[PDB]
């Protein structure tokens, strides 16, 4: 049932402990930015806006993509995966 | 390395590479002014295939605006990033074609084009080791159909072994801006097949169609055009100014889409391409966008992909995505449509990889396609030249410059004998 | 015309038992009922091998004017021709064109007056064939273009006869290769696999397939050096034949 | 006094060459810069850095491998990542155009370059050792800079160097599922000059281990990058016996002399096992007698053929753990008793069993899990006929009409060399056959 | 198939001029094509084989798999057209010691090793009529020093015409061979 993380934004590879471990984990999946309400009632006082539009007409008519996109991490596959020591010790486990 | 310059003609040509920079400046990070401004490390690692140095620290796109009208390259000076363009490259006559093929090919394209070739001849020579060029002229207008046509025979004599890409835009039969245009348009491929190492082939039609139905945008302007096919600009040289899990440069993209030596014609699309508003909603997950680039509706060309078969396809995925999945979505749409590909060619889809997504998106995929379609554009163009020719309508302009009546019938068996030649293969059989 | 009388049309197997409006695919939503198959399209096939409607040939606008000096003599068994003057001093450079542009027609007496007058001209004609070759290639170019055998089969024929006829006029072909060789792609492996059993096309080489490959030999011979290299830009099944 | 020099060639071969590293760079307690730290030394015996190492008089070590390829990208990715302190900066030998799949390319024209300059780099790294073994090559068939330059690197090798052993641990198209449209044209080629130059070559196709992947470790977003390093476990196997104690150990040149009854027969595919995620590596004993079974069972080897379909030659398999020589000998009993594998006539017992004892090591971040016992096989079997026939097969239709010929005759070979790979690959198919028939 | 039979001047395996030229031998063509002719050279009739990729065509001896072609002649020779293209020919022999060899020719290869199973060699094909007498007995001894008991398979490939195919059992001249054998001139 539904991890989060899988079927909304592609994962790169790895085990499937890992990957849903570091999901469910992580922060978001909740707190609202803008304090609506479950019921349906702080609907009148948020105002639903989004802040991706200038303008267009009489030259260019695409307009610039929001914000589900990266930036500044950009970085290679081969930098992710190979690395000596800086991940947590497969087998640590404090006692 | 393996770097390539840029050589634009024409009205349709100026305009067109001028949001090609546009698009390609703000992906290094590199701004108008040309100091670095740029955030990450491997934005500068590949910044000499298209980037000249210099003293004071600003880049110089390797371009030479050519064109045989002072309004088109004055003009694009004065655009947004207009700056970038060395003052030297410009070259331009003082007459100006008439969008008379003739003016372009023997009359006035000869005499300026004299210099223009010196011009790529020392931005050739500086470069370290030389790939091929990219060239951007539309095949509707006399002086950049004859005189960006005339460019490149001479440029064949001179480097052999280095590819040269072409981008035309065909005039489609819905949609016509020019009286004149079958005419000039027929000439044109007699020579550029001959010549040109690759040339794909875009059509204003479907872009209009591609507005609609996908993007829905209510006005589309000559920039949302010129915008789509900037975008599959990058998708050819998308992994070779980057690392990856699988390089692709365009020699091998050649090497692997050109069947015949006869048949170097391509048709390209872009994805994923989603209305403005209902953007939040759709998921980027791997089968959607193989989806899209498959479907008819999103090819780049006006011809239908399912008038006839693929006889190969290469897609440049690119982003971050597991291989695995990548490669299975490929072998699903080669039996699910089996009769439609061509059985004498096994296992014929080919695919790359890039781990570097652009200014606003997760992943997405470059479509570079070789169909049996394409005989429809030329036995449409085909059709309506061989009409005004029994009549001798508005022949007596190209006649007028040197030309004999001769010389275009030449033309018509060359333009047909592709046409049939590319669909000799279309039925064979084991 | 005949036709059947359709309505009688019987069936007898099927029984004649009918369901009526009572069915219902409602409340036994098995997990093995019949599913329609969706609509698909065929398989697209083109135009390999369809007629292409040869067009109009000059060859009659002359003859029914009495412009080609020609007649159809009796005299032998099988009519043989003469000529109104000794064909030595007519203007080769002129008629020539005329003659191969019969080639596409069959309907007598012009098809028979189509070819024979071509062989003609190059048997006794040595020298003043050599500046009628560029203006040759157009009648023959769309006769390739035909896609009959009856059409095809002649030029064939009619190519052997031409390049041999005299000296040096093979390599003139070669800059031509372009636009002749297009039609030999389809046809090279066009053979039939009659196996042991003995093939009598030997009398009348109707076989379309060995009868193209005898054409592009005799090409290369008198080709001269460059007549193995262009070839191989139009028909890549071609072997080296000078080579050894 | 034993020692071995790694090559690898093409792209393929330098990710999965890179792959191998961490894996061996890790077994002996030497970090990325290549200084072993003073503190916290976990090093049993002593020479076992040389196996593949060579000392530079006090600190670090260096790596014995020359890295080949054409287009830069690749190869640029090392020298700036936190692997560039390791590789000694003047074997990374590269060029500037890239091969583009022109089998040609790599072989005649754009090769030749390059060939020269290989050598002699590989003169310098002779005369540092004593006593080599063998050489490694890695390379993916199903390129033309690792098809080209692999056949022009080998048969300079044989003739420079003579009569040492030679290993390649290619990687061959699949059946159905290839990322190249020209696969088919290089693989006849590349088989055609490595039947004649190699002594031991494994199959590693793609295919296979994607579903390898699947069955057991339950990932179903796998990448090269998880792919490689499965080989890289594999790599450790075949060499556990040079570098560490044991009961029962086995030569490099132990292998030419149990796993190939004939000179032109010399193409063997491997298995692996167990490989268990950290998720379940726990809840079963993991018997010598039951990870054997894995070991033998069809859809676990390393290579898309079904071994039920032939018979098997001769399987040295090999075992690294806890091992007692008692209960191996219950586990090869019981492999004959099952009838579902079925031995040819004139090979009784087809069995050379090693053992070794420092256990398989984990690499941090990757997907395998601790374990104690590990078997590693190199079985020859009659099966491998197949991979051949299908790739000859693919063969015949694309030259019927001889597509994508003309990129070749453009580069200096003469037509008649593509028929001639189809005389060794044929002639290979009926011999097969020969072996197999029961007198 | 022809063991406990008598061989001692010819064996005529093959040939043309028949109401049925080939009952023994076995057909399997996936490209090519396979008929008979009357060449401009000889006037008579003649078998003749064409295609592209010569691997793939051939014609087989034995009639089906699983048999033996046993034959005590010495020599082996044949009689075929030089097509000018790519032209192939093997036969498989048995030694002394119970072992199978093949040897394989071909036209278009210009390098020969010997190999466990496989020997090649190269050939020289002139223009005009021509005959080849392949040893067949000083070449398995040249190869493996194993002298030759009989010859197990004949195998002939596409492009190429053939006349009769036999097996000598001693040097002959022009002079000794009845009528039938000699290739009468044009
Ligand atoms: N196992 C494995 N195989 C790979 C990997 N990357 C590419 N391949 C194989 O390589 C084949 C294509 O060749 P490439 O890896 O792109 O490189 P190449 O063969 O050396 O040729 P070039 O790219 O021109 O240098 C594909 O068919 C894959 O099977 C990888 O990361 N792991
Ligand atoms: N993509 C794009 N194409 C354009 C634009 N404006 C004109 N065109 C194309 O340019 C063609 C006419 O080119 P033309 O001006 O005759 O070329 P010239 O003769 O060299 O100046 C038409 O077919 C249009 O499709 C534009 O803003 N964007
Ligand atoms: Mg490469």
């Amino acid at each position: 049932g539904y991890i989060p993380g899988l079927k909304p934004n592609n994962h790169y590879g790895a085990s499937y402990g890992e990957i849903a471990k570091n999901c469910l984990s992580n922060p978001k999946v909740a707190q609202n930015p803008f304090k609506l309400a479950s019921t349906g009632f702080n609907y009148q006082r948020h105002d639903f806006r989004d802040p991706s539009l200038t303008a267009t007409t009489h030259k260019f008519g695409a307009q610039t993509l929001l914000k589900n996109h990266p930036s500044i991490d950009q970085k290679s596959n081969q930098w992710q995966s190979q690395t000596h020591d800086s991940f947590r010790n497969p087998l640590h486990k404090p006692n | 390395m393996r770097e390539i310059v840029h050589i634009q003609g024409g009205q349709c040509g100026n305009q067109i590479g001028a949001k090609f920079w546009e698009v390609i400046s703000d992906e290094h990070g590199i701004d108008p002014t040309g100091t670095y401004h740029g955030d990450s490390d491997l934005q500068l690692e590949r910044i000499n295939v298209y980037y000249n140095e210099a003293t004071g620290g600003r880049y110089v796109p390797r371009a030479i605006l050519m064109d045989l009208e002072p309004g088109t390259m004055d003009s694009v000076r004065a655009g947004p990033f207009g700056q970038l363009f060395r003052p030297d490259n410009f070259v331009f006559g003082q007459t100006g074609a008439g969008n008379n093929w003739a003016k372009g090919h023997y009359t006035e394209g000869a005499e300026l084009i004299d210099s223009v070739l010196d011009v790529v001849r020392k931005e050739a020579e500086g470069c370290d080791c030389l790939q091929g060029f990219q060239i951007t002229h539309s095949l509707g207008g006399g002086t950049g159909s004859g005189m960006g046509t005339l460019l490149i025979s001479k440029v064949r004599e001179e480097y052999p072994d280095r590819i040269m890409e072409t981008f035309s835009v065909v005039p489609s039969p819905k949609v016509s801006d020019t009286v004149v245009e079958p005419y000039n348009a027929t000439l044109s491929v007699h020579q550029l097949v001959e010549n040109a190492d690759e040339c794909m082939v875009i059509d204003n039609e479907a872009l209009y169609d591609i507005c609609f139905r996908t993007l829905k945008l209510t006005t589309p302007t000559y920039g949302d055009l010129n915008h789509l096919v900037s975008a599959a600009m990058s998708g050819v040289t998308c992994c070779l100014r980057f690392p990856g899990q699988l390089n692709s440069d365009l020699r091998k993209l050649a090497v692997n889409l050109i069947p015949f030596p006869r048949l170097h014609f391509f048709m390209i699309g872009f994805a994923p391409l989603t209305s403005r508003g209902s953007q939040q909603y759709r998921a980027l997950t791997v089968p959607e966008l193989t989806q899209q680039m498959f479907d008819a509706k999103n090819m780049m060309c006006a011809a239908d992909p399912r008038h006839g078969r693929y006889l190969t396809a290469s897609a440049l995925f690119r982003g971050r995505m597991s291989t695995k999945e990548v490669d299975e979505q490929m072998l699903n749409v080669q039996n699910k449509n089996s009769s439609y590909f061509v059985e004498w060619i096994p296992n014929n889809i080919k695919s790359s990889i890039c781990d570097i997504p652009p200014k606003g998106l997760k992943m997405a995929v470059t479509f570079v396609g070789n169909s049996t379609a394409i005989q429809e554009m030329f036995k449409r163009v085909a059709e309506q030249f061989t009409a005004m020719f029994r009549r001798k309508a508005f022949l007596h302009w190209y006649t007028g410059e040197g030309m004999d009546e001769m010389e275009f019938t030449e033309a018509e068996s060359n333009m047909n004998d592709l046409v049939s030649e590319y669909q000799q293969y279309q039925d064979a059989t084991a | 015309q005949h036709a059947p009388v359709f309505e009688d049309s019987q069936a007898a197997t099927v029984v004649n038992k009918f369901q009526g409006l009572r069915q219902g695919t409602g409340g036994k939503t098995s997990t093995q009922l019949p599913v329609k198959q969706p609509f698909q399209a065929p398989n697209p096939i083109c135009g390999a091998f369809k007629k292409r409607t040869i067009p109009v040939s000059e060859f009659r606008r002359y003859y029914d004017r009495g412009d080609l000096p020609i007649k159809v003599d009796h005299q032998g068994s099988v009519n043989k021709i003469i000529w109104v003057i000794q064909p030595d001093q007519l203007d080769y450079h002129h008629y020539l064109p005329i003659f191969f542009d019969g080639l596409r027609e069959k309907l007598d007496p012009y098809r028979f007056l189509a070819i024979l007058g071509t062989y003609d001209l190059l048997e006794k004609g040595s020298n003043k064939i050599l500046p009628v070759i560029p203006q040759l290639i157009i009648p023959v170019k769309t006769a390739l273009n035909t896609r009959d055998n009856e059409i095809i089969g002649i030029m064939l024929k009619i190519l052997q006869r031409l390049v041999v006829s005299g000296d040096m006029i093979g390599e003139a072909l070669v800059p031509y290769y372009r636009q002749i060789l297009p039609i030999f792609n389809l046809y090279k492996n066009c053979n039939k696999n009659v196996g042991d059993q003995i093939d009598y096309g030997q009398r009348k080489k109707l076989t379309l397939g060995d009868l193209i490959q005898e054409t592009l030999e005799l090409f290369e011979q008198t080709g001269g050096e460059d007549a193995f290299i262009n070839i191989k830009y139009m028909i890549p099944t071609y072997e080296s034949c000078v080579h050894n | 006094m034993r020692e071995v020099i790694s090559i690898h060639v093409g792209q393929g071969g330098i990710q999965v060459g890179n792959a191998c590293w961490e894996l061996f760079c890790l077994e002996h307690g030497i970090q990325p810069d290549g200084q072993m730290p003073s503190d916290k030394t976990i090093g049993g015996g002593d020479d076992a850095f040389n196996t593949f190492f060579s000392e530079t008089g006090a600190g670090k070590h260096v790596p014995r491998a020359v890295f080949l390829d054409l287009e830069p990208t690749v190869i640029d990715e090392v020298r700036t990542g936190t692997y560039r302190q390791l590789f000694h900066p003047e074997q990374l030998i590269s060029g500037k155009e890239d091969a583009a799949n022109n089998f040609a390319r790599g072989h005649y024209t754009i090769g030749k370059e390059i060939v020269d300059l290989c050598l002699d780099r590989i003169r310098k790294l002779a005369d540092n050792c004593t006593g080599l073994q063998g050489f490694l090559v890695f390379n993916s068939v199903g390129g033309g800079t690792g098809s080209g330059l692999g056949s022009l690197l080998l048969e300079r090798l044989s003739v420079d160097y003579g009569k040492k052993s030679k290993l390649g641990f290619t990687i061959y198209p699949s059946p159905q599922v290839s990322t190249a449209v020209v696969e088919p044209y290089n693989s006849i080629l590349s088989t055609h000059s490595l039947l004649e130059h190699t002594d031991v070559a494994v199959m590693l196709d793609n295919e296979a281990i994607y579903d390898i992947c699947r069955r057991n470790l339950d990932i179903e977003r796998p990448t090269y990058t998880n792919l490689n390093r499965l080989i890289a476990q594999v790599i450790s196997s075949l060499t556990a016996s040079l570098r560490f104690d044991g009961a029962l150990n086995v030569d490099i040149t132990e292998f030419q002399t149990n796993l190939v009854p004939y000179p032109r027969i010399h193409f063997m595919l491997s298995s692996y096992a167990p490989i268990i995620s950290a998720e379940k590596a726990y809840h079963e004993q993991l018997s010598v007698a039951e990870i054997t079974n894995s070991a033998f069972e069809p859809a676990n080897m390393m290579a898309k053929c079904d071994p039920r379909h032939g018979k098997y030659m001769a399987c040295s398999m090999m075992y690294r753990g806890d091992v007692v020589p008692k209960d191996v000998n219950a586990s090869i009993a019981t492999i004959k008793t099952k009838r579902t594998i079925q031995f040819v006539d004139w090979c009784p017992t087809g069995f050379k069993v090693g053992i070794n004892y420092q256990p398989p090591t984990v690499v941090p971040g990757g997907d395998l899990a601790k374990v104690m016992r590990a078997v590693c096989m190199i079985s020859n079997s009659t099966a491998i006929a197949e991979v051949f026939s299908r790739l000859d097969h693919k063969f015949d239709l694309m030259y019927a009409k001889r597509a994508f010929v003309h990129w070749y005759v453009g580069e200096g070979m003469e037509e008649g060399e593509f028929s001639e790979a189809r005389e060794d690959l044929a002639a290979l198919e009926k011999d097969y056959e020969e072996v197999g028939i029961e007198t | 198939m022809f063991k406990n039979t008598f061989q001692s001047g010819f064996l005529s395996i093959l040939y043309s001029i028949g109401s049925k030229p080939l009952q023994i031998w076995d057909k399997s063509i996936r490209n090519g094509h396979i008929k008979r002719i009357t060449d401009q050279d000889i006037l008579s009739s003649v078998l003749e084989i064409m295609g592209t990729n010569v691997s793939t065509n051939y014609i087989t001896a034995p009639a089906d798999p699983k048999e033996t072609l046993g034959i005590k002649l010495p020599f082996l020779v044949m009689i075929i057209k030089n097509l000018k293209k790519y032209y192939t020919f093997e036969v498989q022999v048995l030694d002394d010691k119970n072992v199978r060899r093949r040897f394989r020719a071909s036209n278009y290869q210009s390098t020969t090793r010997v190999k466990p199973f496989i020997c090649t060699m190269p050939m020289r094909l002139d223009e005009g009529w021509n005959q080849i007498q392949f040893n067949l007995s000083d070449f398995t001894r040249r190869a493996y020093a194993t002298n030759y008991i009989e010859t197990l398979r004949v195998q002939i490939h596409a492009n190429c015409r053939i006349r009769r195919i036999y097996f000598s059992d001693r040097l002959y001249s022009e002079e000794e061979l009845p009528p039938e054998f000699k290739l009468f001139l044009p």
